[PDB]
RNA sequence: CCCAUCCAAUAUCGAGUAACAAUUGGAGGACAAGUCUGGUGCCAGCACCCGCGGUAAUUCCAGCUCCAAAAGCGUAUAUUA
RNA sequence: AAGUGUGGAGAUCGAAGAUGAUUAGAGACCAUUGUAGUCCACACUGCAAACGAUGACACCCAUGAAUUGGGGAU
RNA sequence: CACCAUGUUCAA
């Protein structure tokens, strides 16, 4: 009950897949420009962007923590995100009004498992790397 | 001269199976409900001989009922058992 | 940016990079012939997985076809010419069955360790890289260096080397030295 | 000492039947495993265990567990069987389908992609085995090819003896109670395809319980 | 410049803790590798996913010891299987 | 089916609403009512678990009770 | 066929 044959049906088997890929969740994203345009990121990786303000989102049910995140505001498009600080310490390492290199983590965009609502991570404050202060390769300028 | 050969002409294959003397049906080695009946050659005294007449079904065959049709067809091509009666 | 050279890679990674079985085959491999890394093994199985492709296309091919009598008479060709198939192996199934061991023993650091010109196999890996061997008068400082059938008789030391007819090493010459400012 | 009770095991204990391919021509149940160690060689006989799950019932005042144990055995020449058997300590599981796996072995048919030219490498035809929703297909494959397969399918297929096979899978093969079993199906049917070797007639024997009517009495 | 050749051709410097010192990620599972010791006590943090942590933590912070790839190795975003 | 428009009809049941009662509360079930509706004509709507949760047209397909309409034998 | 509503968060 489910498809054509027939030698001279083929603009019907196109029209037919075209239509059905939109249905695709990854084919529509990668062909629709809601995509990149409500992207945070301007369809790219590693934007920059300037700490506003300190977060304390608490973990997800099972769990229960405090997870420390800062709130920034990026520099290519000026829009506010929250972004998550990986480790034990690192809001020592971060005041406000810094420049801070924010990439995505995991899962293109969607909230690695305990967080709520937060979906990008630091990686570099005050143009060095934040995981180099964390084991303490190198110190903060200024 | 029945199963693979090499190229050289030696039998390849282990085992040989049976096959059933109805459908033509390759008998398995699990098929536990195929059978062979052996049925005596009979001389013209009515006393058996040494020979028997051996037949086997597949077991799908007596599992749905049809197997007593075949042993009927069977037996009237060999020779053993008569079509009809003669007439009066 | 107008520079036409070309460059290709010679390894490949496995698939399932933790499979228990194959990392205790490739440390015995790394033991049995003295190798580096496992890239070393890696690129032995990309030159053997290449012959064992195109000589299992030539089977799909037909016999007296263009290409499996020219091009199946130069993989059976470079089989024997390398050592990787004896003489009596012609009938070009056997590229199908050769092993990584059998390319491996076909490199400069197994056959100085079987020719006997080292102790073990870590000696030949060093003398060869510490320009010792030479193939045919030709100092070879490769240990991958993969030694053709004919090239077996001529493996000896450099003519150069201390160790063939050439001047002392540097723990003789240096000690040389001290004995000549007293 | 094995006392043996079915008239197969009495045969076989008594090298009347000498070979493990004569009960299969006669479609016999083995019914008593000191059947299989004794035909098959002791050396040239390999076994080990596939998966131990444990699968728990509910019950009043708690959870009953046992382990259900898969175990596949067989010479590397034609003769594979796979057996699945339960129990309370994980250690009687285990052995009770070593047991289990030597009453279902079977024979498995092997054959050529191209020309005949050695051993066979490869299964002679195309065949699926469907267990549950996973059904494997085995696909023959050229002389040099290998295994490729998924490794749960793999190991049974070398313990078969197919030296050379392509596979697919088609649904839920994470279950491996039903992955192991539908390679089992798929290389049991390898001598259900009629092909135009098998054409000829071939002429019948008798049974071993036939032939050896006269000393099987004997042992009452 | 590099590489290559050379430490006499009468006559050329040099390894030892070879200190001339390998790193990057891991050790519950997938997924290779600790029922080791110290600390913290649903905190701090880890965790791609499943899950760890509530005073005896196989998962955090560390020391040891191992595993993996190795002059490399993590991570992020695209993209093919 | 509910709903809408214009005319009829208006017996009974009856969304809304009103009284009783139950209840901690009762805006509900239960009792007494009662408007729109129910029913017809002519228009409009086109929203169902509009179901066999099974698209249409062909093909092959084992068995035994029955059943509805047509035809044929006794 | 009177009335009969509810039981914090993880974990075992
Ligand atoms: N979810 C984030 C994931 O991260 C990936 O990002 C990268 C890495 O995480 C990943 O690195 C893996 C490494 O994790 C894994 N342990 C081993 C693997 N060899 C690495 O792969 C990388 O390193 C090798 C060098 O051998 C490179 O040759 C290879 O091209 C490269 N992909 O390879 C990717 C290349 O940088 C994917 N880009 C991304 O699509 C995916 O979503
Ligand atoms: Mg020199
Ligand atoms: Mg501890
Ligand atoms: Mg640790
Ligand atoms: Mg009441
Ligand atoms: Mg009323
Ligand atoms: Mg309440």
């Amino acid at each position: 009950m489910t498809k054509t044959n027939g030698q001279n049906a083929a603009r019907k088997l196109v029209r037919l897949r075209r239509r059905n890929r939109w249905a695709d969740k990854g084919w529509k994203r990668a062909h629709t420009f809601a995509a990149k345009k409500a992207n945070p990121f301007g369809g790219s990786s590693h934007a920059k962007g300037i700490v506003l303000e300190k977060i304390g989102v608490g973990a997800k049910q099972p769990n229960s923590a405090i997870r420390k995140c800062v709130r920034v505001q990026l520099i290519k498009n000026d829009k506010k995100i929250i972004a998550f600080v990986p480790n034990d310490g690192c809001l020592h390492f971060i005041e406000e009004n810094d420049e801070v290199l924010v990439s995505g983590f995991g899962r293109s965009g969607h909230a690695v498992g305990d967080i709520p609502g937060v979906r990008f991570k630091i990686v570099k404050v005050s143009s060095v790397g934040l995981y180099a202060l964390y084991r303490q390769k190198k110190e903060k300028p200024r | 001269t029945i199963g693979m050969f090499n190229e050289e002409g030696e039998n390849v294959d282990l085992y040989i199976p049976r096959k059933c003397h109805a459908t033509n049906t390759l008998i398995e080695a699990h098929d536990h409900a195929a059978v062979q009946i052996s049925i005596a050659n009979v001389g013209p005294n009515g006393v058996i001989n040494g020979t028997t007449t051996t037949l086997c079904i597949a077991g799908y065959l007596r599992s749905q009922g049809e197997s007593d049709h075949a042993i009927n067809h069977i037996t009237i091509d060999r020779g053993i058992m008569r079509i009809k009666t003669g007439k009066p | 940016m107008r520079n036409y050279n070309n460059f290709n890679r010679v390894w490949k990674a496995p698939r399932r990079p933790f499979e228990k079985e194959r990392l205790d085959r490739e440390m015995k491999l790394c033991g049995q012939y003295g190798l580096r890394c496992k890239r070393e093994i890696w690129r032995v199985n990309m030159t053997l997985s290449k012959m064992r492709r195109t000589a299992r296309l030539l089977l799909t091919l037909p016999e007296n076809h263009p290409r499996r009598l020219l091009e199946g008479s130069a993989i059976m060709r470079r089989c024997h010419e390398y050592g990787f198939l004896d003489e009596e192996k012609d009938k070009l199934d056997y590229v199908l069955s050769l092993t990584v061991p059998d390319i491996l023993e076909r490199r400069l650091q197994t056959i100085v360790f079987k020719a006997g010109l080292a102790k073990s196999v870590h000696h030949a890996r060093v003398l060869i890289q510490q320009r010792h061997i030479a193939v045919a008068k030709q100092i070879v400082t490769i240990p991958s260096f993969i030694v053709r059938v004919s090239s077996e008789r001529h493996i000896a030391f450099a003519d150069a080397s201390p160790f063939g007819n050439g001047r002392p090493g540097r723990v003789k010459r240096v000690r040389a030295k001290a004995a000549k400012r007293h | 000492e094995w006392v043996p009770c079915t008239k197969l095991g009495r045969l076989v204990k008594a090298q009347k039947v000498t070979s493990l391919e004569e009960i299969f021509l006669f479609s016999m149940p083995i019914k008593e495993h000191q059947i299989v160690d004794t035909l098959i060689a002791e050396g040239q006989l390999h076994d080990e265990m596939m998966k131990i799950y444990p699968v728990q019932k509910a019950t009043s005042a708690g959870q009953r567990t046992r382990f259900k144990a898969f175990n596949v055995v067989g010479d590397c020449d034609g003769h594979i069987g796979i057996g699945a058997r339960v129990g309370k300590e994980v250690s009687l599981a285990i052995r009770a389908s070593m047991i289990a796996a030597k009453l279902n072995i079977v024979p498995v048919r092997r054959g050529y992609w191209g020309n005949k030219i050695g051993e066979p490498h490869t299964i002679p035809m195309k065949v699926t085995g469907k267990c549950g929703s996973v059904a494997v297909r085995l696909v023959p494959a050229p002389r040099g090819t290998g295994i490729v397969a998924a490794p749960v399918p793999k190991k049974i297929l070398e313990f078969a003896g197919v030296e050379d096979v392509y596979t697919s899978s088609r649904g839920k093969t994470r279950t491996h109670g039903n992955l192991i079993m539908a390679t089992f199906y798929a290389l049991r049917k390898t001598y259900g395809f009629l092909t135009p070797d098998l054409w000829a007639e071939t002429e019948p024997s008798r049974d071993p319980t036939d032939e050896h009517a006269e000393l099987l009495a004997e042992m009452t």
